C-alpha cells in the first residue's frame, strides 16, 4: 500500500522500483550504455491484445484491461528491445521485455495461476 | 457549429470549478504537461467544422519536451515514441510516404482531431490527473462531434477507445477500429489495418476531400 514507505530505505512505488530493477537487469543483459534516459509510454489495453492468446483462454485476462508501461530510447530501439510492466488494479501482472518479434517474460500471471516467475533474476 | 458553443453547452451540464482550482494549484506547484496554453491545442488547430477524422488518445506524455496538446504527437526535438513509430511505419506501408517529423499538427490542420481522453498530467506520474473531470468533458466532446457533424471517421485504436462506441451514432459515422499501435499490440491487428486509406475512402464516399497524411 505504501511501497515507498514499507521498506527500510526510501524507495518509489512498486512500479518504479520494479522499473529500476528491470533496468539494472536489462543494462547488464544487453550491455546498455544508459547514456540517455528511459522514456515511458503508458497505455491501457485489453490483455487479449497485448499478451499471447495461449495465456488468455478462459482466465480473468480474457476481459481485464491492463495498465501498461513500455520504456524506450534510441538505444533500446536500436536493439529492438522494449522493457514493459503490466498491472491490473494495483496488482502486478507482468514483467518482461519485447525482444524483436518475441515477448520475453520475467514474471507473468493471470491473477489465478502464475505462468512464469523468474524475479529471482532481478534481485 | 463552433467549439465555443459546445464548450458552453458542456459547462451548463457540469460544474468545473473544483477542477479549475485543482489545475491552477497544480500548475503553480508542480510541473504539469502539456503547457497551460497547449491544453486545448487539438481544438484550436482543428475547428469543429473542419473535423474529418477523430483519433482518440488516452493520457498525455508525462516526460519533458513531449506532450503539446495533441494525441500521440510530440514536440519536434523529442525522441519518437514507439506507438508513433509504428503509426508512421503503417502510414508508409499504407499511403506510401515516410514522415520524418514527430509532430502531427499538419494532421490537425487537415481535419484530424487528435483528442486525448485526459488532457493534463503531472511530470512522470501516469494517470495523475485522472478522475478530475477530463473524462466527462471528452465524452461530451465525442457526443457533440457525433451529433453536430453529418459524417466523420472515428479511428479507435485499442479497447479503451473502442469503449466510446456507445457515444457515437454508428449509423452516421464510420468507425475504424483495431488493436493499439503500441509495440505490445501492433502485430496483433494494427500493421496492415490501413486506417489512413480507409478513412480517406470513406471521406470520398461521403463527398469530402481526403486527408493529406504525408508531410508538406
Amino acid at each position: 500500500h505504501h511501497h515507498h514507505s514499507s521498506g527500510l530505505v526510501p524507495r518509489g512505488s512498486h512500479m518504479k522500483t520494479t522499473t529500476q530493477e528491470l533496468k539494472q537487469y536489462m543494462t547488464r543483459l544487453f550491455q546498455l550504455s544508459n547514456n540517455e534516459t528511459w522514456e515511458c509510454e503508458t497505455l491501457e489495453e485489453a490483455a487479449e491484445n497485448i499478451l499471447p492468446k495461449r495465456f488468455i483462454n478462459d482466465s480473468p485476462l480474457a476481459h481485464l484491461i491492463l495498465e501498461t508501461y513500455t520504456y524506450y530510447n534510441n538505444e533500446l530501439h536500436e536493439l529492438s528491445i522494449y522493457p514493459f510492466l503490466m498491472y491490473s488494479n494495483n496488482q502486478l501482472i507482468s514483467i518482461g521485455y519485447l525482444d524483436h518479434f518475441d515477448m520475453d517474460f520475467l514474471y507473468l500471471t493471470d491473477t489465478k495461476n502464475t505462468i512464469i516467475d523468474e524475479r529471482h533474476l532481478l534481485k | 457549429m463552433e467549439w465555443s458553443q459546445i464548450f458552453h453547452d458542456i459547462t451548463t451540464k457540469h460544474d468545473f470549478k473544483a477542477m479549475h482550482d485543482f489545475l491552477e494549484k497544480e500548475y503553480s506547484t508542480a510541473i504539469v504537461y502539456p503547457d497551460r496554453e497547449n491544453i486545448y491545442q487539438a481544438f484550436d488547430l482543428t475547428p469543429f467544422e473542419n473535423i474529418k477524422v477523430v483519433i482518440l488518445g488516452q493520457d498525455p506524455y508525462h516526460g519533458p519536451n513531449q506532450a503539446h496538446g495533441l494525441a500521440f504527437s510530440v514536440q519536434p526535438n523529442a525522441k519518437f515514441p514507439p506507438s508513433l513509430r509504428n503509426m508512421y511505419k503503417e502510414l508508409a506501408d499504407d499511403i506510401g510516404c515516410v514522415r520524418q517529423t514527430p509532430h502531427l499538427q499538419d494532421w490537425a490542420r487537415e481535419g484530424v482531431l487528435l483528442l486525448n481522453t485526459v488532457l493534463t498530467v503531472r511530470q512522470g506520474e501516469a494517470n495523475s490527473h485522472r478522475d478530475i473531470g477530463w473524462e466527462t468533458f471528452t465524452d461530451e466532446i465525442i457526443k457533440a462531434v457525433s451529433d453536430y457533424k453529418e459524417h466523420v471517421v472515428f479511428i479507435l485504436w485499442g479497447k479503451p477507445a473502442q469503449q466510446k462506441i456507445k457515444l457515437i451514432d454508428t449509423s452516421k459515422h464510420c468507425i475504424i477500429k483495431s488493436v493499439h499501435p503500441s509495440p505490445l499490440s501492433a502485430y496483433r491487428g494494427f500493421f496492415g489495418s490501413k486506417p489512413y486509406s480507409k478513412a480517406n475512402t470513406y471521406l470520398e464516399s461521403v463527398g469530402k476531400s481526403p486527408i493529406n497524411w504525408c508531410e508538406s
